[PDB]
């Protein structure tokens, strides 16, 4: 059919999340890496292979050098980008995309010269029968059961603030802000160094990116949360990693979500998350502004916190007018909210003539994406 | 040693079965033993490859 | 362990071992203060063959540098390199006071820096487990490299008797005699110690350097700075069985045993095809093994000059042909076939003769990975042509009265000159006699 | 195809090769044959057994490639008893000459393993993480201990698990003969 036999590949900004449609989480997600040997010899670890990719490159990362084919959300090199597509279809799924349509993703700010490029790869090399290039912004909105609103994509890529009005986005309100989650995990190592615990192993730094979502919590009003630290509150948790190095949280717990609103800890004069939210809506048409306040959606892997839903709610009124109903739609999962929207789209009734095939590709070439 | 190293190792990466791994190995491991020492027709060889084995001990001591 | 302590000595001999160490570091793909790619350990499966073991992630070469000229050891500290060199153990700060151009200078400096010269090889063999031997990397150029090399062949031969001795001797140019003027004298003194107080030598000529230097190097001038390039490559090729995986004669005393008929007949001709690399975009057709080992027995690479009239009444007996790396190495026995149909070299019917083939994997580093290299180590009995020529240069200078009293101020006071001449003629008759 | 599913039961899994799209297939087929006139398929039946065949054969080599390093052990026994690399075995054979020259003992085995582990820490250090080095031991025969010591010594590559599937009993006995020459 294609009801369960349409493949959902959500090429995110640092992890490819592949799976079959009609599920609520991806089958296999892992960070997208490739690794190129410099001199080939006798191997070590996993058996003879031309390249260690993906999850056989994440098992050995000190015998190889890591290179993301998707860097800052966008494909930098297209040769190695086919190599991770090759990895997702045949190792971390196993089906041939020639009988099964493919639903692949895009950035809300990739150039069109790039967009004809990803259409040239799937049709020729993987020889897909049909596919459709879909925005990540609209899919996360679709998992939240709306068709209009603005999604606050904060992923392992570029922060997007995309107001979509009836599946059509405003091409004069998509701000590219340079805050990424990978910027925060990196900020967190260098203020751990003020406590006296410094990294020197790449494996200890991988758990910094886990701890950021795991141990670290968000309370309302950080400013009094450091004030309650001065009267010695309970909030300081000390993770033990077997070895002498410690990753503790407590005086760096609240600074690291505070860096969402304040990029000055990172050392820049750029816009904050609420600020880049407010600048995007403040250049939108005055008649459909109301529909964007009431359909604010959090999405991405940066806003993975238990208590960031209400922090953004008590915080966003103090910018925008109060004669606006602003309601923060915060799902507990949201990394997979792009993927759950991409699977649900495969099971959409009104999508069985919005497929981009090889025959329409044969009549107009790779500008059939113009659509 | 050469003709046989380039027989096993290059064939196994062509192979897709596991039963083809033993098909490229079971033809390897019975030639290696005939061309080295023992078969049952190589007995004119290994009377001379063992007669030289003891001749270098006695030439040495 | 087969640890060798290289004994760099003389004005040309320290500089050719200087780029010998520099060649090894670039080809193992490791920093010379450090390590950066672990593709260096996956690729070279033994990097301590000629280095001290690791425990700081450094590799300290197994070298000693004494030379009577302080210029060569000053040619390290005015070079940028000095982290692959130790200023207490790999070099001392200035040896000798000698000018030098006297063989009796370096012989008395050897009998009074005698304590420090045997305290620099046991400061370079305090990590040795089992010593293979000593390679005396000396020059015959000057009285610097030639005077002191004659002392150390006696005392390493009665203090360490089951150890390898092997020298990579060079001779200075015989077409200019301003370069060293004690040259016919010092060559014949050092030859007495090589033919009964040594085992194997590898003889190398400068008039045979310039035969090749106008052939593909396109320098007419007799280099003293691009003379260290040609030498460090053919040195590192001889032990590619002992640094990269061998199989049979995986030690260097495996190769060297197999190239000696009997002593005072061991002077081996070296030939090495790729001195410069034009296989850089014409390496993609895949340079075949088949028609490139045909010159590893033809004189179109040889480092020792001889006439061409002695390549038919004198015969090679042992020739080593080292091919390296993928090249389709299962058609390599097919290459050794096409030699005999040509008779690129004539071989004695009188007892055994041998055309020896080996292979070892190539360097992890790109200019030394698809660049087919052929290492020739011949032993041809027309090697006496240099030696009769040097003897002819010896008898004429002793009748012109230079170094018959100007070399008798120290260590000779009795005539013992016709003693060196008569023994020199015993060795040359014992060579020609072997081939029938 | 029925033999191959049993070889991943020597890896032990309850997984139908790779994807779960092979599992949907069993459910689809039972109604599709049932609904038909009374007719069984059989020109199409041989078509999806190709798509099953390429799936379970590349995957049965990929389940090993993650875990056991099969073909890596194919190169491994060859350098330790088919004498593939001489720098590994000369440096063995050097350190082994003061014990093989003397009469074998009842305590012969306890020193020959120990010099064996320090042998692969005097030419090797990048194969500790590999199990090559945890899969070699000392082989001794029936030969009476009056012997010289040489002849009875041989190294053997120790095989276990689903890797002993391809390292059958008939093979290495013949390598024993070829090691000796």
């Amino acid at each position: 059919e294609d009801d369960i036999a349409a493949l959902v590949v959500d090429n995110g900004s640092g992890m490819c999340k592949a799976g079959f449609a009609g599920d609520d989480a991806p089958r296999a997600v892992f960070p997208s890496i490739v690794g190129r040997p410099r001199h080939q010899g006798v191997m070590v670890g996993m058996g003879q292979k031309d390249s260690y990719v993906g999850d056989e490159a994440q098992s050995k990362r000190g015998i190889l050098t890591l290179k993301y084919p998707i860097e800052h959300g966008i494909v930098t090199n297209w040769d190695d980008m086919e190599k991770i597509w090759h990895h997702t279809f045949y190792n971390e799924l196993r089906v041939a995309p020639e009988e099964h349509p493919v639903l692949l993703t895009e950035a809300p700010l990739n150039p069109k010269a790039n967009r004809e490029k990803m259409t040239q790869i799937m049709f020729e090399t993987f020889n897909t029968p049909a596919m459709y290039v879909a925005i990540q912004a609209v899919l996360s909105l679709y998992a939240s059961g709306r068709t209009t609103g603005i999604v606050m994509d904060s992923g392992d890529g570029v922060t997007h603030t995309v107001p979509i009005y009836e599946g059509y986005a405003l091409p004069h309100a998509i701000l590219r802000l340079d805050l990424a989650g990978r910027d925060l995990t990196d900020y967190l190592m260098k203020i751990l160094t003020e406590r006296g615990y410094s990294f020197t192993t790449t494996a200890e730094r991988e758990i910094v990116r886990d701890i950021k979502e795991k141990l670290c919590y968000v309370a309302l009003d950080f400013e009094q949360e450091m004030a309650t630290a001065a009267s010695s509150s309970s909030l300081e948790k000390s993770y033990e990693l077997p070895d002498g190095q410690v990753i503790t949280i407590g005086n760096e717990r609240f600074r690291c979500p505070e860096a969402l609103f304040q990029p000055s800890f990172l050392g820049m004069e750029s816009c904050g998350i609420h600020e880049t939210t407010y600048n995007s809506i403040m250049k939108c048409d005055v008649d459909i502004r109301k529909d964007l306040y009431a359909n604010t959606v959090l999405s991405g892997g940066t806003t993975m916190y238990p208590g960031i839903a209400d922090r953004m709610q008590k915080e966003i009124t103090a910018l925008a007018p109060s004669t606006m109903k602003i309601k923060i739609i915060a799902p507990p999962e949201r990394k997979y909210s792009v993927w759950i929207g991409g699977s649900i789209l495969a099971s959409l009734s009104t999508f069985q003539q919005m497929w981009i095939s090889k025959q329409e590709y044969d009549e107009s070439g790779p500008s059939i994406v113009h659509r | 040693l050469e003709c046989s190293w380039d027989e096993l190792w290059n064939k196994v990466l062509k192979a897709q079965d596991l039963d083809h791994i033993i098909a490229a190995h079971d033809v390897f491991l019975d030639t290696i033993i005939s061309r080295c020492l023992l078969d049952s027709e190589s007995r004119a060889l290994l009377n001379q490859l063992r007669a030289v084995f003891d001749q270098i001990i006695e030439f040495q001591n | 362990p087969r640890e060798i302590i290289t004994l760099q000595l003389g004005q040309c001999g320290n500089q050719i071992g200087f780029e010998f160490w520099k060649q090894l570091c670039a080809e193992h793909g490791i920093s010379p203060e450090g390590i950066v790619e672990e593709f260096a350990t996956e690729g070279t499966d033994r990097k301590d063959v000629f280095f001290y073991q690791a425990d700081d992630e450094h590799y300290i070469p197994r070298a000693v540098l004494l030379d009577l000229e302080p210029r060569v050891i000053h040619s390290i500290l005015n070079s940028p390199y000095a982290n692959l060199y130790n200023p207490e153990n790999i070099y001392l700060s200035e040896h000798g006071g000698g000018a030098g151009n006297n063989w009796a200078s370096g012989f008395s400096q050897g009998e009074k820096i005698h304590e420090d010269i045997f305290d620099i090889i046991d400061r370079e063999a305090d990590g040795s487990d089992s010593l293979e031997g000593f390679v005396l990397c000396h020059s015959i150029a000057g009285g610097t490299g030639s005077g002191l090399g004659s002392y150390l062949l006696e005392r390493l031969n009665d203090r360490y008797p089951k150890k390898l001795v092997q020298t990579y001797s060079v001779f200075p140019n015989q077409d200019e005699m301003s370069h060293v003027v004690v040259q016919p004298y010092n060559s014949l003194l050092t030859l007495k110690r090589l033919t009964q107080n040594a085992d194997c030598v590898v003889v190398l000529d400068n008039t045979a350097l310039n035969r090749i230097a106008t052939d593909r190097l396109h320098i007419q001038n007799p280099s003293f700075s691009q003379i260290n390039q040609l030498v460090s490559t053919i040195m590192s090729a001889s032990t590619t069985t002992l640094r990269y995986p061998g199989y049979m004669n995986n030690d260097l005393i495996g190769l060297i045993a197999s190239l000696i008929p009997t002593p005072r007949l061991h002077f081996l001709m070296t030939g090495y095809t790729p001195l410069t690399t034009d296989q850089s975009v014409a390496s993609v057709r895949k340079t075949t093994v088949l028609d490139v080992m045909r010159r590893l027995l033809q004189p179109k690479n040889v480092m020792v000059s001889t006439g061409r009239d002695r390549q038919t009444n004198h015969c090679y007996i042992a020739i080593l042909n080292i091919i390296q790396g993928e090249v389709d190495p299962t058609q390599v026995h097919k290459s050794l076939q096409r030699i005999r149909e040509r008779k690129l070299a004539n071989f004695i019917p009188w007892g055994p003769a041998s055309i020896q083939v080996a292979l070892s994997r190539k360097s992890p580093y790109l200019p030394s990975a698809h660049r087919v290299s052929g290492l020739m180590m011949a032993n041809h009995t027309n090697i006496s042509s240099l030696f009769e020529r040097t003897c002819r240069q010896y008898d004429k200078l002793r009748k012109r009265e230079a170094f018959l009293e100007q070399f008798r101020k120290e260590d000779i006071f009795k005539d013992n000159f016709d003693e060196l001449d008569n023994s020199r003629e015993i060795v040359q008759q014992l060579i020609d006699e072997y081939h029938a | 195809i029925g033999k191959s599913i049993n070889f991943l039961h020597q890896v032990c899994h309850d997984q139908t090769p790779a994807s779960k799209a092979m599992a949907v297939g069993k459910s689809a087929e039972s109604p599709k044959d049932a609904a038909e006139l009374f007719t069984d398929l059989e020109n199409a039946f041989q078509t999806k057994i190709d798509a099953a065949y390429f799936d379970t054969s590349k995957y049965l080599l990929d389940v090993l490639n993650k875990n056991y390093n099969l073909l890596e052990h194919m190169q491994a026994m060859r350098r330790y008893l088919l004498l593939g690399q001489g720098d590994f075995i000369r440096h063995l054979m050097d350190l082994l000459k003061p014990e093989l020259v003397r009469p074998a003992t009842t305590l012969y085995q306890h020193n020959l393993t120990g010099i064996l582990e320090t042998a692969v820490r005097a030419t090797n250090a990048q194969f500790d993480n590999p199990e090559i080095l945890k899969r070699l031991d000392v082989r001794l025969l029936e030969v009476s201990p009056g012997d010289t010591g040489w002849d009875v010594f041989s190294l053997d590559y120790h095989v276990d698990g689903p890797i002993a599937t391809v390292f059958t009993r008939e093979c290495m006995s013949h390598y024993l003969r070829v090691f000796n020459f």
